[PDB]
């Protein structure tokens, strides 16, 4: 699945939700502290 | 120890068999329909492999995506299709890798055009739990599908 299409409560609940400032921050930090080592 | 190479694009010189993940599905779609949507032009498979080898060890995967009502308008994202990560590298912890790269990858791309989120769909909640262990967060597109949210670079 590629395009979500959502009746009008969904739609908003997800839009508030996403202008909402961001949430989850503790792990957001653990991710970008991940420095992975490439070769 | 394993030691690998960084993520890159799937090529066809890609030594894609002795890749084992854990879920069939997840390497089936790497030696089926990662190669064939990417020259159809959907999404973009970037795989890592062994040091001086071409073997395949984990790999994630890229598209678009838009969120929209039934009648800004479309909210423009980017799916996190599939990441798996092969059997024989485990305490190594190279999902974490992958991801980070994936994220970091996404956030290039939104300095170059309007991304919003990425979206996944968690399979089982171990993957919902390292996904809610890294950033994502619970969404109303579907109960599986968790978001995290792109700000802009700098």
């Amino acid at each position: 699945q590629r395009l979500f299409v959502l009746d009008n409560e969904r739609y908003d609940s997800f839009i508030t939700q996403l202008e909402a400032p961001v949430q989850n921050a503790e792990g957001r930090e653990r991710l970008m502290a991940v420095k992975p080592e490439w070769k | 120890e394993i030691n690998v190479t960084a993520p890159a694009l799937l090529t066809d010189e890609h030594i894609l068999q002795p890749f084992d993940c854990g879920n069939e599905v997840l390497s089936n779609w790497l030696r089926g329909r990662a190669m064939k949507n990417q020259m159809l032009n959907a999404s973009r498979t970037f795989v890592i492999c062994l040091e001086d080898t071409l073997r395949i060890v984990g790999y994630y995967s890229l598209a678009t995506g838009s969120v929209t009502h039934a009648e800004p308008n479309p909210v423009p994202v980017v799916l996190l299709g599939r990441l798996a990560v092969d059997v024989c590298t485990r305490g190594h912890g190279f999902g974490k890798w992958l991801l980070s790269d994936a994220i970091h990858r996404v956030v290039n791309l939104a300095d170059q055009v309007g991304i919003k989120a990425v979206m996944v769909h968690a399979i089982d909640d171990d993957a919902r739990a390292f996904y809610e262990r890294f950033g994502f967060v619970q969404s109303v597109v579907a109960p599986n599908t968790l978001f995290y949210k792109v700000l802009e670079h700098h």
